[PDB]
């Protein structure tokens, strides 16, 4: 208690992927 | 007779070179399954010619059941073990595909006759068949495995290869026919380890590897043993050993006891990893794509995670190595260091900011190296750095790393494109707002991407675009941009019809675009609501059609759906209010009934969403069908399905604001879930942030329904707002906690001290939410006394006893 | 003479029609439009011939049959037919005619703004074959334009071409002068303003021309006369007796168009008020020349051997129908004589012609045949065997026309006779004899019923052997007669031995069709009637019968979705196919009941019927809410969830627009409310007012109104503390409904209602009071339930007025009601 | 005045095919 691990809001809708997409990278 | 005369010319015209004949030969070739067999089993002429009637054999649904599946199932296993090695295989095939023909029950000797073939005194009947039993393993047999066991020693190179490939397929199984048998194969695979076979090497790799994650505790005497033979199989000639040894470290690195395992040989193998991370052969196809999977990105993935795994102690291990790699050296042997430092990065974060001044502008310089793949990794090693350099000063590192990705963004070849506009994206989800500054710069160069790029690259820019307008939000409603970036959005928007899949990237853009755009979406608003529409209502129908009948119509892509209903709740999120008119005209409301109903969660998921999302902008329209919706929402407050019940959750809170009183005789219906949903132990944060506000929300607005179950919910409730930071979101939902503790005071004192820690959790409630807990904590001092008071408080940690003393005076 | 000298060489060999060239060569031309108007217009000269120039520009005719029209070559054709239509070669004119007249035709073709201008000017040339070609062409143009010509099409005022076509009624030669009569025909439904104030030249004029030698100008005047009976009477009705008298003669006239354009005008004419004063006078020579003009001759050999949907035959027959309708009883002294003769007059044509008249005259004549029905029905049971195929075939039609007198005999001496006579006429004949029989015998069980029961057996023989001996055409009508018969005899056919032969045959086609064929629909309205009569004998077929028609439903319903997204990519669903299963799923309802509720509730039939009723054709609707209050009956169960969502809709439906689509909302209503019972008290608001006002609407059907009262009847006994606050306002059309309605369970069920409205509101019929009691004393025989309600709510009545008011009140009532309301409830 | 009622929906099912008649 007194100590608040301290985080932003996740309140809200969780909309789904976009079907674009970034690079997956060098592996 | 005469069939079998024309079949001499049959395989003939396949063989002939003529384009005349290799079109009339692939119209007769399908117009048959007995007579093949005999040209391989049995008929005198060329050997290409006898297995070239196998290839069509086994090319051949109707004759698995048409009393031949017993005279070819004949001819296969009486002769296993041909002159010539190809007819051996070629059988070795046939065998396979007829009983791989689903788990076909035809054959009850199959199995109990191969395992008899084994021990033959001739090496090719035994041979056949030990290559016939490793198909069948690839794709009720562990009565083999003791067996098995026993021809890792005598024979050939082959027969031991196949021995340890047919063990291997049983160790995920975990049977008993070998977990008895553990010491056995371990012991068998070691004195297999020496061996001066390549094929054999790889599988004694493959088994110790599968051995990691299967029976650890059998590993751990020899362990360090292991290591030092595993080390040298990664560093092994042939790259197919040396690859699946370096499987090892990559699935060692996900055990526990690998932390105090490894400490002692990270100088040995280091090394090793880096020294596979550069390419060669490989290296070729790229100028002149290469695999999924190679020794270079294996090794860099464990690279990867053991960085993760000891932090900023293997600093030590390769620091060194990486000025090396860094600076020194040409083309690849300077490519692989920075790969080494972008894999280093997510571990090893900390422990490198030191060297970021130095190297970070030393990566700027890279990204316009002359050489392309020193190019492309640059790219990516700085985005795995992109949440420093956006924390530092703007014109240091920020403004010329988006100057000289932007660059990188177009020109070049087609895969450093694709890296610099991924990293891109990168950057502007770390800088936000830090890119106000350039937004028409930016847009300037992501429009000519969008005239440059193709299909592939296309998608990635898309995401770069969706970044953009949710990383910066308003920023983005300024004609001179809108005027930029809304035209080729249009003009494809325009270009594509209906039924094209390419319809998807470009609406979840828009969406992103859409909610930044507040208003500036109007003059675009009507034709992009109403193309949604019909593909949702179309989508439906063609579901409809299938139900009704399968046979005759096609199920659609619920793709066009989903893609639709996230661009109309972009919509709504954008122009709140102003969609009204719109939602007003269309028919959306009956269809998102349907699609609340829809079996695929996605699709719930996503009217849900935009449920909440007009609940707030025109609740005028979505009020008539309350009482037909909150059913459905009671229905799908189901954690089976994470995101369903979050936004079916979040709609709830977001209608019970709606209507005041109103909203009591729908509490029941969705109550008792919801209070099951936050007790409920391993449930993701956004699920129970969400739950919590919801429960909030509810008893604010009917405080007599819900305070009755107070004591069910109120820890929970407090252990997850708990954390989050103040938000008008909290606000609201501390309110409600409040109304409802001031009508059932009895439903707290159970669990009071996570209240007040709940309470302690504000920094800067407003006022009025200032009073209602001090109010609440007075009245609970007041009625135990303060005697009785003291001797709870001190109880309390240090900061909560101290904050509720001056904050609210308690 | 390179791409012309090939192609004039391959429509030349295209001519001498073999096997080869009928196949070649009109393949070869399909696979140009420029040249085959070279052809017909500039080489139609010496250097070729006639019937090859007329040929070219006849494909080229039907080349304009898209690409062809929009092209910049196809004003090149246009231009040419234009410099030519007055060409000497009749041949060739007649074809730059046709070539005109279809490229025109091709769209209200605005790409040709030229033309109707071009003609209306060439209409005054000099040569004859400018003229007439030119007149020919807007004759076409303004027959087949879809709207009239605007003088914006003309590019001259009505004002001058109206008058300038009534000029040509006055000289010409025969052909323009019709051309003309044509023309401003065309001008007449309208009311074109120009015509209108030219109507008394146009009338003027018009008798100058009756009594022309050429036919065409002739029925042209029939044509317009009969126009202008209905858009301008006013300027006839002067001249009426003096029209009539020339119709009369047109109707006799030498020439058969003549004839039925003349006979027309009696059809017309009797549409219209003045018709009864008018005509009497001529019935003594109308009547006699209209049934003559019901023989055949040609026609006869063509039949044997079919004719024209309407000609000179039907038409007076039509004729004849009506009039009869219009002066009944008082026609029969002009037509009974006449038809002494005829029915047993001459063989064969003579006599026919006499059933036809009988069965023409009936509905007009009806009370007035009465009497000679005993000694004629007889003769025409008599003349069902007949030799001739056409006197078989009429005589069934004429008896079903009085089937409902044959009916109220009894049942051995008229219909006994004649429904064995007409169950052997059903089959073997010919195929005409077989769908008048078939035919006639439904309307026959229709009004039979319960009598044919006794002979169901037979019956069900009949019909079922038919099936294997019809053919499409009299399938159909057979398909009615099944349904007819099932309705007609309800629960009755339920019995193993009906059941066993009359399904096999129908559940054969139910297969064999597929559901894309619009053979369903007679198909599954039998089964819809056969579904209720067999009742719970039903219950072996009801799984897959109800599986499809959801399907059909749904489908439907997807289809329509479809199209709305995409008009243009999708096609509009045949909603037939939906009204149809909707139907036949009500009609499992029915003959079901609870056992129906399984097959409900593991379907989505209810979110389907959600749609339904909300679709926009009316049709549509009718038939879901038909469903809803049979689902409502069955299984309440699975209906009540959507009671909240149905009710609003239910509501809105309530419009009278739609006659059939609000009785079966209204029916749907009442039915909810014995469900409900008092929980139905929300729901009154958005229904009570819509149904007081519909009950108290001038000229509203006896089904709607009678409904009405039921529903608001159960609405009251349901929730009188909701409905009875409104009890002055409807109770005096709800008595006038009820009052001449036969004792029934339903009838029943309304005035409990009433009578519980009134024991909490009995101010309400205090104003109307007097119809309150006539509606009890229509009661035959109520049950012992209902006789203590009407006793205690009247006599409580006299408590409250008083033993001096009731007297003098009950004194102003109409003697028969005083003494039936006086010894059935003691006042 | 009596008659017959007709209580009920109005089922207009016209798809039954009678004969249109000699006219």
């Amino acid at each position: 208690f007194g100590n608040y691990n301290n985080q932003s809001s996740n309140f809200g809708p969780m909309k789904g992927g976009n079907f674009g997409g970034r690079s997956s990278g060098p592996y | 007779k005469p069939d079998e005369q024309g079949l001499q010319q049959i395989l003939q015209l396949l063989k002939e070179s003529q384009s005349p004949d290799t079109t009339i030969q692939r119209t007769v070739q399908q117009k048959p399954d007995f007579n093949n067999y005999l040209i391989f089993v049995l008929t005198s002429e060329d050997e290409p010619t006898r297995s070239l009637s196998g290839l069509i054999l086994k090319n051949n649904f109707q004759n698995f059941p048409n009393g031949v599946t017993d005279f070819i199932k004949s001819e296969c296993l009486n002769n296993i073990g041909d002159s010539s090695p190809l007819i051996r295989a070629t059988v070795g095939i046939l065998i396979t595909t007829i009983a791989s023909k689903g788990e076909l029950q035809n054959w009850p000797d199959l199995l109990p006759k191969l395992c008899s073939l084994l021990d033959s005194e001739d090496y090719n009947t035994c041979e056949g068949a030990f290559g016939a039993l490793q198909k069948i393993c690839e794709d009720p047999l562990n009565i083999m495995i003791p067996k098995f066991l026993q021809f890792f020693k005598h024979s050939s190179p082959k027969i031991r290869s196949h021995a340890v490939a047919c063990v291997n397929q049983f160790i995920i199984s975990r049977t008993q026919a070998l977990m008895l048998h553990i010491d056995s194969f371990i012991e068998n695979l070691f004195a297999l380890a020496g061996d001066e076979e390549p094929e054999v090497r790889k599988n004694v790799c493959r088994a110790l590897v599968m051995l990691l994650e299967v029976r650890m505790d059998r590993l751990l005497p020899h362990m360090h043993n292991i290591v030092e033979y595993m080390l040298q199989r990664t560093q092994d000639q042939d790259e197919n050993v040396a690859l699946e040894a370096c499987e090892f470290w990559l699935t060692l690195a996900e055990q526990p006891i690998c932390k105090d395992v490894l400490v002692r040989h990270l100088p040995k193998l280091i090394p090793v990893l880096v020294n596979g991370m550069k390419y060669s052969d490989i290296d070729i196809i790229l100028l002149k794509t290469i695999s999924d999977w190679n020794l270079r990105k294996c090794s860099a993935a464990a690279l990867d995670v053991l960085a993760n795994v000891y932090r900023d102690e293997l600093l030590p291990h390769i620091l060194p190595l990486l000025k090396e790699l860094l600076f020194h050296h040409e083309w690849v042997v300077k490519e692989s260091g920075i790969l080494v430092l972008g894999a280093i990065a997510e571990g090893c974060m900390q422990g490198m900011i030191p060297y970021l001044p130095e190297l970070i502008p030393h990566l700027i310089q890279c990204l316009s190296d002359k050489k392309a793949l020193v190019r492309s990794i640059t790219c990516w090693t700085l985005s795995r750095y992109a949440h420093w350099v956006v924390s530092q000063p703007p014109d240091t590192y920020l403004k010329p790393l988006m100057t000289e990705l932007l660059k990188r963004i177009l020109d070049s070849n087609k895969r450093v494109q694709e890296a610099a506009c991924s990293a891109f994206a990168t950057l502007e989800e770390e800088a936000c707002t830090e890119l106000v500054p350039y937004l028409a710069y930016i847009l300037d160069t992501l429009v000519f991407a969008f005239s440059k790029y193709q299909h592939k690259n296309l998608l990635i820019l898309y995401d770069a675009i969706g970044t953009l307008a949710d990383s910066v939000g308003h920023h983005l409603n300024k004609p001179e941009y809108i005027q930029m970036l809304m035209p080729p959005l249009i003009q494809k928007w325009n270009m594509l019809k209906d039924e094209d899949k390419d319809l998807f990237p470009l609406l979840e853009c828009l969406s992103s675009v859409a909610t930044a755009l507040q208003s500036g979406f109007l003059p675009y608003c009507e034709p992009v609501y109403q193309r949604c529409v019909n593909l949702v209502q179309k989508t439906l129908a063609q579901a409809m059609l299938n139900n009704a009948q399968p046979d005759q119509y096609e199920a659609p892509d619920k793709d066009f759906m989903i893609v639709a209903l996230d661009l109309l709740s972009g919509l709504a999120e954008g122009l709140g209010g102003n969609i009204e008119q719109l939602v007003a005209r269309s028919n959306i409301l009956t269809l998102m009934y349907q699609c609340m109903q829809d079996k695929m969660p996605e699709v719930r998921q996503s009217s849900f969403a935009l449920l909440g999302d007009l609940t707030k902008a025109c609740f005028q329209h979505v009020k008539p069908c309350i009482a037909d919706f909150m059913p459905i929402l009671g229905t799908n407050l189901n954690p089976e399905f994470i995101s369903v019940c979050n936004n079916a959750t979040w709609a709830i809170g977001e209608i019970s604001i709606q209507m005041g009183i109103e909203m009591q005789p729908y509490i029941p219906m969705v109550l008792h879930q919801l209070v099951e949903i936050i007790n409920r132990p391993n449930t993701p944060k956004t699920l129970l942030e969400n739950t919590a506000i919801t429960i909030g929300r509810l008893g604010y607005v009917c405080p007599q329904e819900v305070a009755p179950m107070l004591q069910q919910f109120i820890r929970p409730w407090c252990t997850s707002l708990r954390n989050i930071r103040d938000n008008e979101e909290k606000d609201s939902a501390f309110r409600g906690i409040c109304t409802m503790i001031s009508v059932n005071p009895s439903g707290v004192i159970q669990d009071f001290i996570f209240f007040c820690d709940a309470v302690a959790s504000w920094i800067n409630p407003k006022d009025d939410l200032r009073d209602m807990f001090c109010k609440i904590l007075h009245g609970f001092k007041n009625q135990v006394g303060d005697e009785n008071w003291r001797r709870f408080s001190d109880q309390f940690p240090l900061p909560l006893k101290e904050r509720l003393a001056a904050f609210y005076g308690v």
